[PDB]
């Protein structure tokens, strides 16, 4: 499944449609990246604007002739709230020389994997840069993951709580420090049963493994 | 601060007259144009009056006009809406609202049915059970907000309630489920405590297995 | 008089995505415009005023744009707590006209139903009608479908189903559907099993109880 939308290309200039181009995007998405708009660019023609926004199946977008084509290049930064650089990219759009390319969170450009936007400040989604010219902006983000790792040995409880395997496991997502045996009932060596159940905190056991009781099924 | 509260939604026949009020408190009421928005079952929003802050200018879409007037009384802090030759497409949910061109402040809505239908209370029964799931029936009553808390409103932990349905006998008929540890049955008390208004009943049913 | 028409019933999006609900007026309305977020269960609250103007208390990643005809309120860094249908309307002219709501709906992991089926309680036995229920708990994707079979036997026509909205923090559905029967008709079968096919599932699942255990 995908989704059917048309560009339309209008010299505001001429006062007319230059170009209605058809296009096939992703179902889930209402704005298409600048990439896209000017690979269809129709020849002759610069981007000038446009706010991406897919309009009940139609794009609009202000573009014109005889004009010079430049790249308006944006290197962004992403740090995490204390100063640690999480990663940087290089993004650019081609357009006409002097108006403005608008770069947008998500649709131009995307967070590092396994990142979100920090919640501890308001910031720009969006960033501004005319084409012709070289922008920089950093990106503040936060770990959309905040799992632990945490020691565990199963350990058999009908022979003395001999142990039967273990190994370091990833561990509360939500980071509160606190994790449920849920989250890795996943791991219980085959032939065993799960019995030593509930919360237990991760603090505890980044040295020395936390033992939890298991016995032989059936 | 801001509140607005609705009253007097009712059940009324075809033809009939209905006069809502709205109580408002937290700003100083005379200063400000109101507004009646109300909501069709659709969830459609349809604005139905508007009043200045001294009452001088009334506005009303075609709709109703000739049919609901709004009038306020800035001494009772008060607005109120009278609507006559009520027909069932005035079946809504009609909000309060504050100011006269966007709606800053909406109340919670008062209930207004038209219909030739008589008013039922409804029955009452339980749906019996790691996790177990148990829950409540209530079937077959007309007039349409009933409202289902668990526990007094203190256990709302996985309780889902679900829309109300139209049976094909003219009454509404819903469900309310909540999932709870298995081994606190048999020792916590699960109640589902049902209103209905429109026919002040009123029931506290224990869930219990067997 | 001005219409406002919002083209999208549906938009469904990923938290941490942007999502951008649209609204057309049928005249010129400059930028008296509004728009308005309901969440289920609740009454409309008020986002933007005047086409771009957020209330105190409006977090950032609402944003409405717009003037003229054609006017947008873009939800940045969506969060599962956002869903809720979105309402434009304008405010240039009497009468006051709002668009038909564009219902924002969150998307997650695959989520298979954990299916439960409650017989008729004993009381509604002694009253002559049987209401036998079939609980869809916690899935995703909302598209599901029940088939109530009677010893063995697919039913129709009296099945009623019903649907909660999506829950706010974790993204799932549930879903209720009662089966109505005579007292009469529900004491001739033995076997009462409730059918449930779902994205979640590889196979359709069976819950299903025999009149009297
Ligand atoms: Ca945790």
């Amino acid at each position: 499944e995908v989704q059917n939308v048309k560009i339309n290309y209008y010299d505001e200039d001429a006062e007319k449609q230059v170009a209605e181009v058809p296009v096939q995007v992703s179902i889930d998405t209402s704005c298409v990246n600048m990439a896209i708009l000017t690979r269809y660019m129709p020849e002759g023609y610069a981007l000038v604007s446009s706010d991406c926004i897919i309009r009940d199946g139609y794009v609009y977008v202000s573009v014109k002739k005889d004009v010079e084509i430049r790249e308006a290049v944006l290197h962004i930064t992403f740090e995490t709230p204390n100063g640690e650089v999480v990663t940087t990219e290089t993004v650019t759009a081609e357009g006409a020389d002097g108006e403005d390319a608008v770069f947008r969170l998500g649709v131009d450009f995307n967070l590092p994997t396994g990142y979100k936007l920090s919640n501890d400040r308001d910031q720009v989604t969006e960033i501004t840069i005319p084409f012709g010219s070289t922008g920089g902006h950093t990106m503040v983000v936060e770990k959309g993951d905040l799992s632990s790792i945490v020691k565990i040995q199963f350990v058999d409880a009908e022979n003395n709580d001999e142990v039967v395997a273990g190994g370091d496991y990833f561990v509360d997502g939500d980071g509160d420090g606190i994790f449920h045996t849920r989250e890795i009932t996943e791991w219980v060596p085959e032939g065993y049963e799960l019995q030593e159940v509930g919360d237990f905190q991760v603090e505890l056991y980044k040295e020395t493994p936390l033992q939890l009781s298991v016995t032989k099924i059936k | 601060e801001v509140k607005l509260e609705e009253s007097g939604g009712d059940l009324v026949k075809p033809g009939g007259s209905l006069k809502l009020s709205c109580a408002a408190s937290g700003f100083t009421f005379s200063s400000y144009g109101m507004s009646w928005v109300r909501q069709t079952p659709d969830k459609r929003l349809e604005w139905v009056a508007t009043i200045s802050s001294g009452g001088s200018y009334t506005y009303y879409p075609d709709s109703v006009k000739g049919r609901f007037t709004i009038s306020r009384d800035n001494a009772k802090n008060t607005l109120y809406l009278q609507m006559s030759s009520l027909k069932s497409e005035d079946t809504a949910m009609y909000y309060c609202a504050r100011r006269g061109f966007y709606f800053d402040y909406w109340g919670q809505g008062t209930t207004l049915t038209v219909s030739s239908a008589s008013t039922k209370g409804p029955s009452v029964f339980p749906l019996a059970p790691g996790t177990a799931a148990l829950g409540c029936l209530v079937k077959d009553y007309f007039p349409e907000p009933v409202t289902v808390s668990w526990n007094s409103g203190a256990l709302t932990s996985g309780v889902h309630t679900f829309p109300a349905v139209l049976q094909s006998s003219g009454l509404y008929s819903l469900s309310s489920v909540v999932t709870v540890p298995s081994s606190s049955l048999g020792t916590q008390t699960y109640i589902c405590n049902v209103n209905h208004k429109p026919s002040n009943t009123k029931v506290d049913k224990k869930v219990e297995p067997k | 008089e001005t219409t406002v028409t919002q083209s999208q019933k549906f938009m469904s999006t990923s938290v941490g995505d942007r999502v951008s609900v649209t609204c057309k007026a049928s005249q010129n309305v400059g930028t008296n415009v509004a728009w308005y977020q309901q969440k289920p269960g609740q009454s409309p609250k008020a986002l933007i005023y005047s086409a771009s103007y957020r209330y105190s208390g409006v977090p950032d990643r609402f944003t409405g744009s717009g003037s003229g005809t054609d006017f947008t309120l873009t939800i940045s860094n969506v969060q599962s707590e956002d869903l809720a249908e979105y309402f434009c309307q304008q405010y240039n002219s009497y009468p006051l006209t709002f668009g038909q709501g564009t219902k924002v709906e969150i998307k997650r992991t695959v989520a298979a139903p954990s299916v439960f089926i409650f017989p008729p309680s004993d009381s509604q036995l002694k009253s002559g009608t049987a209401s036998v229920v079939c609980l869809l708990n916690n899935f995703y994707p909302r598209e599901a479908k029940v088939q109530w079979k009677v010893d063995n036997a697919l039913q129709s026509g009296n099945s009623q189903e019903s649907v909660t909205e999506q829950d706010s923090k974790d993204s799932t559905y549930s879903l209720s559907s009662t089966l109505t029967l005579s007292k009469a008709d529900y004491e001739k079968h033995k076997v009462y099993a409730c059918e449930v096919t779902h994205q979640g599932l590889s196979s359709p699942v069976t819950k299903s109880f025999n009149r009297g255990e």
